[PDB]
């Protein structure tokens, strides 16, 4: 059977950039359409970079023979260099005692109009989030609660982020039932600096109550560095326009941002243990 | 008693050493090169001291069109097998007045490489130094991170130690 590793959603409508299978003891690896890798006691390294017009969609890899261990607890896969929608990256591999082949295919899709907006956000957004997951809420106070069984992360206290199939998470505040949803945003990787800020509307019935993001990233080791995404001011009733504005330490390829909204919402929401220092 | 003569190289497939001479002398060099298109690894110039042994490792000249790389051949040994795609074998044995000391069969297996440790075979008045033995023999022994030993959970190991009083020695009881 074997174990399998994923980045990014797959749909059927892609063409393959290219397909190999490599052994996992020879040294040093078979160059194969002349590219170049680096092969060690305890890790595997690619470097791929296209020449054709293309962004690239989804990654997957296939190890045998299978390990008694799960694959999402942990990171496994990642690639150093670029992402998805930029035409290359690095791809990093972490292996064990037991692992002896790999499978590895790419799909990617036309340059220029490209955008990853029809799938991510799903068919119900109002019931189910990017990963699959349901919401789920508290019926007493009707906030949404932390889903447990996935990669989770903090840095102080009072923070989450979340990871899976190479898509991370944060989410702003705490959500109501009565919600509705009215749009999505997406920011491609030709708009992507080291600081800057989106404008969204705040007019009458478009109250914004509820922010989530999505991104891809790159990170230079197994531990991350979450970048920092304040709330510009303070977005009240009176200011119309309001903006978000990011701060990163690394450089992104892809955001996604669905905003929620609620007429009843006053701006202020917090829970009894989050509010003093 | 006559001087030290380090061993002749007795193939060399896909390139070319200088010079040529019907035995090298202490402290002499060699040099190899190989032709266009493949990828040499290894060591490009070897000299012999007084141990008997030349100084590095082996030059093996590649060219990156197999399962399971070349094996190279060793110093004074000769090859036979051509083949290197699964479940293929490699034959090697050296000449005359030599002992070999190593694999003589060597298999590609299903990951990417071979069963077995490159021989090189040896004469009757080359020794070991205290140096590589204790060199070895932690190398071998452990594991490297320092250097610490490997177990699985629950795990243990056994240790037989096997002596001989023959009479080879005689020196008291078993002193040393
Ligand atoms: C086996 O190869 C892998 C890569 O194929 C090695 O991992 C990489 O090792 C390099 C060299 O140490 C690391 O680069 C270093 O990063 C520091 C971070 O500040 C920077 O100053 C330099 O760029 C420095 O070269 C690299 O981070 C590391 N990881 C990667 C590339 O993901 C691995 O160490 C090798 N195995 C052994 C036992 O050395
Ligand atoms: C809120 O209004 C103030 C008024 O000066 C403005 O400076 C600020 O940018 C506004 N914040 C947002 C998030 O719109």
């Amino acid at each position: 059977d074997g174990d399998e590793y994923f980045i990014g959603k797959y749909k059927e409508k892609d063409e393959t950039l290219f397909f190999a299978s490599y052994g996992l003891k020879r040294d040093p690896c078979q160059i194969v359409l002349g590219y170049k890798c680096s092969n060690n006691q305890t890790h595997f390294v690619l470097n791929f970079k296209t020449n054709k017009k293309s962004c690239i969609s989804a990654i997957k890899l296939t190890s045998y023979p299978k390990i008694n261990q799960n694959s999402d607890l942990t990171r496994n896969l990642y690639c150093q260099t670029g992402g998805i929608g930029t035409d290359n990256c690095k791809l990093v591999f972490k292996k064990r005692k037991r692992q002896i082949a790999a499978n590895i295919e790419i799909y990617g899709i036309p340059a220029k109009k490209c955008s990853f907006k029809d799938r991510y956000i799903g068919a119900d957004p109002l019931h189910v989030d990017s990963y699959g997951l349901s919401y789920q809420f508290d019926q007493e106070h009707g906030w949404n609660l932390e889903r447990n069984n996935i990669f989770k992360d903090t840095r102080f206290s009072t923070e989450v982020f979340y990871h899976k199939n190479g898509l991370f998470n944060t989410q702003i505040t705490y959500l109501a039932e009565e919600d509705s949803f009215s749009e999505a945003r997406e920011i491609t990787a030709k708009d992507i600096k080291k600081k800057f800020s989106i404008i969204l509307p705040n007019e009458e019935y478009k109250r914004i109550s509820f922010l989530d993001v999505y991104w891809f990233q790159e990170t230079m080791r197994k531990k991350p560095k979450y970048p920092y995404i304040h709330y510009n001011g303070e977005c009240s009733n009176e200011n119309k326009t309001c903006e978000l504005v990011f701060d990163t330490d690394e450089l992104m390829t892809y955001a996604l941002v669905k905003v929620f909204t609620n007429p009843e919402s006053d701006g202020s929401r917090l829970k009894e243990e989050d509010l003093g220092r | 008693c006559r001087a030290i003569h380090c061993p002749r190289p007795h193939d060399f497939e896909n390139g070319e050493y200088w010079p040529r001479s019907p035995y090298y002398n202490v402290s002499d060099e060699i040099s190899f090169h190989c032709y266009d298109g493949y990828t040499l690894r290894g060591s490009a110039n070897r000299t012999c001291q007084v141990n008997g042994r030349w100084s590095g490792q082996t030059a093996i000249c590649d060219n990156g069109a197999g399962y399971c790389s070349n094996p190279g051949i060793p110093i004074g040994t000769r090859k036979v097998g051509s083949q290197y795609r699964l479940e293929d074998s490699v034959t090697y044995h050296c000449s005359r007045g030599l002992t070999l000391r190593g694999s003589q069969r060597r298999t590609c297996q299903e990951g990417g490489s071979w069963s077995g440790t490159e021989p090189s075979c040896q004469d009757s008045f080359m020794y070991d130094t205290p140096q590589e033995v204790a060199e070895a023999f932690l190398s071998s022994l452990t594991e490297t991170i320092k250097r610490k030993i490997v177990l699985d959970p629950s795990g243990s190991m056994n240790i037989y130690l096997v002596l001989d009083g023959s009479d080879s020695i005689g020196a008291s009881n078993f002193t040393g």
